[PDB]
């Protein structure tokens, strides 16, 4: 799971 | 989003989630908090896709063995008991749930299967595997059959593949191998052929299922099953004389059962750690809050030292720890839910006759070592996503994510799990590294 600001 | 000074938990359908409920009824007494107990289907899968956008339940149970695939996808709060907790629960029982150092959820209840007998068609269960077949036709004449387990599930067929030398993954130097896989070995086509054999001589169907297995022992059809603790209340109910022993022996070894841990991992979502912690700590993990469980669908050996001095008398408890010591502890690594519907495809198809043993076993390691493999470079390109601050490659991945449409748009966030890129896609990441 990757999450961007 | 979870709703706030509410709590929510998810346990599976086998288990005592009646019981479950009535210690949350002492929880709203004492505090004013509802709890609300609900045992979906497939919520080892529900889980990850419901917990991934923010809801979910605050509180979800399982074996040890698919919680560290959800720590590593960031579901799961780390839990911090104080030193005095701990030592209230057996040090083996922490182990099961250590991922990354960190403790990801608290230890309930260790499981394993045990081969369960009825004392007024059998009294004298067989010690072999290699025996079964005999003793089928002697009680085939008596209008009885010798066993009947679920054949839909790899933890059942488990202890007779794993007898002779199968294996998840080598543990090697305290860490587990995603290379060394032991499904294809000699050991687990040894395993594997006997029990297609069991089926192809009729003293076994492939189609049995955990329904079909327990309403004929529980109906007085089957003299022998193999299952966990949580399936002695329904022998109670049914009023067979029943009695629970070591798994028999295969080519002279015992058989090897999987053991798991039952174990309550708090959602990272949920804003209510703190009720989860309280109720987890103070009011399930005491020998009231187990005891209201276990009353309704046993737990098998508990946790908690001081309610396990009590169950410890119970010969259905000694059965169940003489079988799990015999076998192995189930691996935590991220791709057991990958090496679990390898096996499964195995199994299945090889007791329906639809691929040899050795086929059937070529393809489920092949395909286990593969994904595990697959998943690691996912980490390792996790890591170094996570470590890059230049807006500019951030942007073109950004950029590259929108083609695909596999991302969504939060308050603060843009999401993309990397597990649902094309392997192509994946490809294209490592060139912006
Ligand atoms: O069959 C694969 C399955 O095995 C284990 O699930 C067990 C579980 O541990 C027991 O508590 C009980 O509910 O029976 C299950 C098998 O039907 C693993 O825990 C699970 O992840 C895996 O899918
Ligand atoms: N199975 C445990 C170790 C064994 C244990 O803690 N207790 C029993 C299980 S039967 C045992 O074998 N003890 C060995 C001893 O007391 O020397 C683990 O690997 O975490």
């Amino acid at each position: 799971p990757v999450a961007a600001p | 989003k979870i709703e706030e000074g509410k709590l929510v938990i998810w346990i599976n359908g086998d288990k005592g989630y009646n019981g479950l409920a009535e210690v949350g009824k002492k929880f709203e007494k004492d505090t004013g908090i509802k709890v609300t107990v609900e045992h979906p289907d497939k919520l080892e899968e529900k889980f990850p896709q419901v917990a991934a956008t923010g809801d979910g339940p605050d509180i979800i149970f399982w074996a040890h063995d698919r919680f560290g695939g959800y720590a590593q996808s960031g579901l799961l709060a780390e839990i911090t008991p104080d030193k005095a907790f701990q030592d209230k629960l057996y040090p083996f029982t922490w182990d099961a749930v250590r991922y990354n150092g960190k403790l990801i959820a608290y230890p309930i209840a260790v499981e394993a299967l045990s081969l369960i007998y009825n004392k007024d068609l059998l009294p004298n269960p067989p010690k072999t595997w290699e025996e079964i077949p005999a003793l089928d036709k002697e009680l085939k004449a008596k209008g009885k059959s010798a066993l009947m387990f679920n054949l839909q599930e790899p933890y059942f067929t488990w202890p007779l593949i794993a007898a002779d030398g199968g294996y998840a993954f080598k543990y090697e130097n305290g860490k587990y191998d995603i290379k060394d896989v032991g499904v294809d070995n000699a050991g687990a086509k040894a395993g594997l052929t006997f029990l297609v054999d069991l089926i192809k001589n009729k003293h076994m169907n492939a189609d049995t299922d955990y329904s079909i297995a327990e309403a004929a022992f529980n109906k007085g059809e089957t003299a022998m099953t193999i299952n966990g603790p949580w399936a002695w209340s329904n022998i109670d109910t049914s009023k067979v004389n029943y009695g629970v022993t070591v798994l028999p022996t295969f080519k002279g070894q015992p058989s090897k059962p999987f053991v798991g841990v039952l174990s309550a991992g708090i959602n990272a979502a949920s804003p209510n750690k703190e009720l989860a912690k309280e109720f987890l700590e103070n009011y399930l993990l005491t020998d009231e809050g187990l005891e209201a469980v276990n009353k309704d669908k046993p737990l098998g050996a508990v946790a908690l030292k001081s309610y396990e001095e009590e169950l410890a008398k119970d010969p259905r408890i000694a059965a169940t720890m003489e079988n799990a010591q015999k076998g192995e502890i189930m691996p935590n690594i991220p791709c057991m839910s990958a090496f679990w519907y390898a096996v499964r495809t195995a199994v299945i198809n090889a007791a329906s006759g639809r691929q040899t043993v050795d086929e059937a076993l070529k393809d489920a390691q092949t395909a286990a070592a593969a994904d595990c493999a697959y998943l690691d470079e996912l980490v390792e390109l996790h890591r170094r996503l996570m470590t890059l601050r230049e807006r500019h490659i951030l942007q073109q991945i950004v950029n590259l994510i929108e083609e695909t449409g596999h991302f969504h748009i939060t308050n603060t966030t843009f999401d993309f799990d990397l597990c649902s890129l094309d392997k192509t896609t994946v490809r294209k990441l490592q060139s912006y590294l």
